[PDB]
């Protein structure tokens, strides 16, 4: 089942990505950026364009061609949201291992459609869309999050947010105990990831020794995510796990920014998540800026630091 | 976005779906002739506001209520007069009121059942959903704490379209029998066609219901439309009635910036959604009360800064503003500049605080040192609530 992709959320220092929408603004300024990161972006797509040259790297009008001539193992989609299904599609349809939609404002029905298909097939993972991306610190980065902040380390972090997840970035490398993977599953109710296909890797990862799961109102993943660690993050080898869950402050009926940050009909909203996620074993800190902080805690009390 | 009464009736109407005969009017001679047209025993005349609570609303005019039902046209003609360009006043609007530029005059059908049925995607099941029940009239949410076993559900394929077999099963778990079982599939399956075709996050018919005569009825229904669809949905969206939002909320949808009021005097905005709230929360943790949340959106523009101090600026309730700006690459000394320019611009008149992290902070934080205006910088984002919560009394 579409489960046993989970595995390609790992990008590491063998991943090559494609850019599609290489051309376009977006495309093109973190492309630039990925180059420098040393990021193995080997080309893109951008349809009518196959056989010109951005960047120094080739362009092609499908996936297909620049998957077969470039050897990527994972894709990356800055395309607009008229067409970022069909982009995803394709790259579902050529068997890209990971593919990173970043485009916000996909339709939820066109989105629907996509995991339909996605949920039918396991040779292509998708994390988004309207996502940042993801982020092995030190290997490789695909996306748009700021490398220079990440440290390669033992903390796991799987977001729903952007600039929220770079906070928690921000506080581990501050306080010494870096990152071992970060995944920016994104802010819509639709998606090809969620939180418990990341806990799943970060649990089963040795160099992942702690857990900061970052959420926010609108939908049940969260709660969803502290079921599955009441069962799977229960026995010995534990792995401690800190969360935020953003908007306490949220009105009822308001989309808060992100497309699925909305509490509807009464469900949604962050003060269950939180209760939810706490009953599981989770720390859940109450001030995103006590993270970093509050993760060092839990390992100090396990004596996980270098210094016990 | 938002509809009047008569636009969705109208849009449920053009797909087929089975609502009350109805016209609207935008003068009272407009709404006796359409009364005439109706060619109805009982006629239902309908002040078209937003807000809810129109039954037991007042009018300048002095008239009371918002909802008259008559069997005489001239009537509705009479009342139309005293509500067409008058201000309606309801529990659920401002002292004003909102003024009144159209009336729907429609049949009045009695109800003689009552359900709901309600249709959208489900999040956890990644499709479309029907979800019913025979208990109508209510609020759902009550239904379910209540009565857990009259909610039925049933999942519908993307691909496959809903099938007879769903609907036929959600009409009898409604309570529908006989022909009107069928009446109530065939206009499920309308309702079902409409959510798919106008980019719905949600259509819900409450009542879902039957007429004495014999008629399956969708007597009252509230859509919500998928903002990402725009784009295949001008036609809705132009209908959009912008009159009863926060002012300050249009104005920020001007520029693409996504503003929410709330009821506080600490004012913030932020780059991306989910540390807007977090900042909003975090502001209220250090005991506080956030004025809004504002997402400024990704990159950090230095327009989108200004549009967002133009917006504060105006808020008479706003007595300070956190500023917090996690700009990654961005150089903070252009951002630190683009603040300061904005607050003498605009003239900022209330205490700001500025947590601003990415390159060149230092500088960045001398710049705001220097400026002459009431600016302090924080170093985290707990050191930027504190602040700004001590900034006012
Ligand atoms: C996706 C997004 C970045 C695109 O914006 P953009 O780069 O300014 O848009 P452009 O029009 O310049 O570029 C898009 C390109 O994709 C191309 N394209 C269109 N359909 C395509 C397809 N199916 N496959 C590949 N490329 C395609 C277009 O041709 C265009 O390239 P061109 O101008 O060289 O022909 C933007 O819509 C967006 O979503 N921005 C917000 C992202 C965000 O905040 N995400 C959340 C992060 S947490």
């Amino acid at each position: 089942s579409y489960t046993a992709s989970r595995q390609h959320l790992y990008v590491d220092k063998n991943t090559k990505i494609i850019c599609q929408g290489f051309t376009g603004k977006q495309g093109t300024f973190h492309s630039q950026q990925a180059l420098e990161y040393g990021t193995k972006l080997v080309g893109g797509t951008t349809p009518g364009k196959g056989g010109q040259t951005h960047l120094g790297l080739p362009v092609f009008n499908t996936v297909k061609e620049a998957k077969e001539q470039t050897g990527a193992t994972a894709s990356v989609i800055y395309v607009p949201p008229p067409f970022a299904a069909a982009a995803i599609n394709e790259a579902i349809e050529a068997e890209i291992p990971l593919v990173v939609c970043i485009t916000q404002g996909i339709p939820q029905q066109d989105m629907v459609r996509v995991k339909h298909k996605l949920l039918r097939q396991e040779k292509t993972r998708l994390i988004g869309p309207n996502c940042p991306g993801v982020i092995n610190p030190g290997e490789c980065k695909i996306g748009i999050m700021p490398g220079h902040i990440h440290k390669k380390g033992r903390i796991g972090i799987v977001s729903r947010s952007g600039t929220l997840t770079y906070e928690a970035v921000h506080q581990t490398t501050q306080v010494g105990l870096g990152q071992s993977l970060c995944v920016g599953i994104g802010g819509d109710p639709f998606n090809g990831t969620d939180f418990i296909d990341c806990l799943e890797i970060f649990l089963n990862d040795s160099a992942t020794e702690g857990i900061i799961l970052i959420g926010e109102i609108g939908g049940n993943a969260e709660e969803n995510a502290a079921e599955f660690l009441k069962q799977h993050n229960s026995g010995p080898n534990s792995k401690p796990v800190v969360s935020f869950i953003a908007g306490l402050t949220a009105p009822p009926g308001r989309r808060m920014g992100h497309a699925g940050a909305i509490i509807a009909g009464g469900k949604g909203g962050a003060k269950e998540k939180i209760s939810a996620l706490q009953s599981a074993g989770v720390v859940v800190s109450m001030s995103p800026a006590q993270l970093g902080t509050t993760i060092y805690k839990e390992f100090e009390k396990r004596k996980m630091l270098e210094h016990h | 976005m938002n509809l009047q009464e008569y636009q969705s009736k109208k849009l449920m109407s053009d797909n087929g779906v089975r609502v009350q005969r109805f016209f609207v009017a935008d003068t009272a001679n407009e709404a006796l002739e359409a009364a005439k047209r109706l060619n109805a025993k009982e006629i239902v005349l309908k002040a078209q506001i937003l807000a809810g609570g129109r039954g037991k609303g007042v009018f300048n005019s002095g008239l009371k209520g918002g909802v008259h039902l008559t069997k005489d046209p001239n009537v509705v003609g009479q009342l139309a007069k005293q509500m067409i360009g008058y201000n309606l006043a309801t529990k659920q609007t401002p002292k004003e009121g909102v003024k009144v530029n159209k009336v729907m005059v429609a049949e009045a059908l009695d109800i003689s059942r009552e359900t709901y049925l309600a249709i959208l995607m489900d999040r956890s099941c990644n499709g479309p959903v029907l979800v019913g029940s025979p208990q109508g009239g209510v609020d759902i949410e009550e239904v379910a704490a209540s009565n857990p076993e009259l909610i039925f559900k049933e999942q519908i394929d993307i691909f496959e379209g809903i099938k007879d077999s769903q609907a036929q099963r959600m009409a009898e778990n409604l309570g529908f029998v006989g022909p009107l079982k069928s009446q109530a599939a065939d206009q499920i399956t309308k309702l079902y066609n409409l959510f798919l075709k106008i980019d719905a996050t949600q259509v819900e018919v409450n009542p879902f219901g039957e007429t004495p005569e014999g008629q399956v009825v969708c007597f009252d229904a509230k859509i919500n439309f998928d903002d990402n669809a725009e784009f295949r949905q001008k036609d809705i969206f132009a209908m959009d009635d912008k009159s009863e939002n926060e002012p300050i909320e249009n104005e920020a949808a001007k520029y693409d910036l996504k503003y929410i009021g709330l009821d506080g005097n600490i004012a913030c905005f932020v780059n991306g959604a989910g540390l807007a709230m977090a900042t909003c929360d975090i502001i209220f943790l250090n005991g506080g009360k956030p004025a809004n949340f504002l997402d400024l959106g990704g990159g950090v523009k230095e327009a989108q800064v200004y549009q967002a101090f133009k917006l504060l600026t105006a808020d008479p309730k706003v007595e300070a503003i956190l500023v917090n700006i996690f700009g990654g690459i961005v150089n903070c000394a252009i951002i630190a500049n683009g603040i300061t320019k904005a607050c003498r611009e605009l003239e900022l008149k209330v205490p700001l605080v500025v947590r601003l992290e990415g390159t060149n902070v230092q500088e960045a934080q001398k710049i705001l040192n220097n400026s002459g205006l009431p600016i302090t910088s924080a170093i985290d984002l707990e050191d930027a609530a504190k602040k700004a919560v001590a900034s006012v009394a």
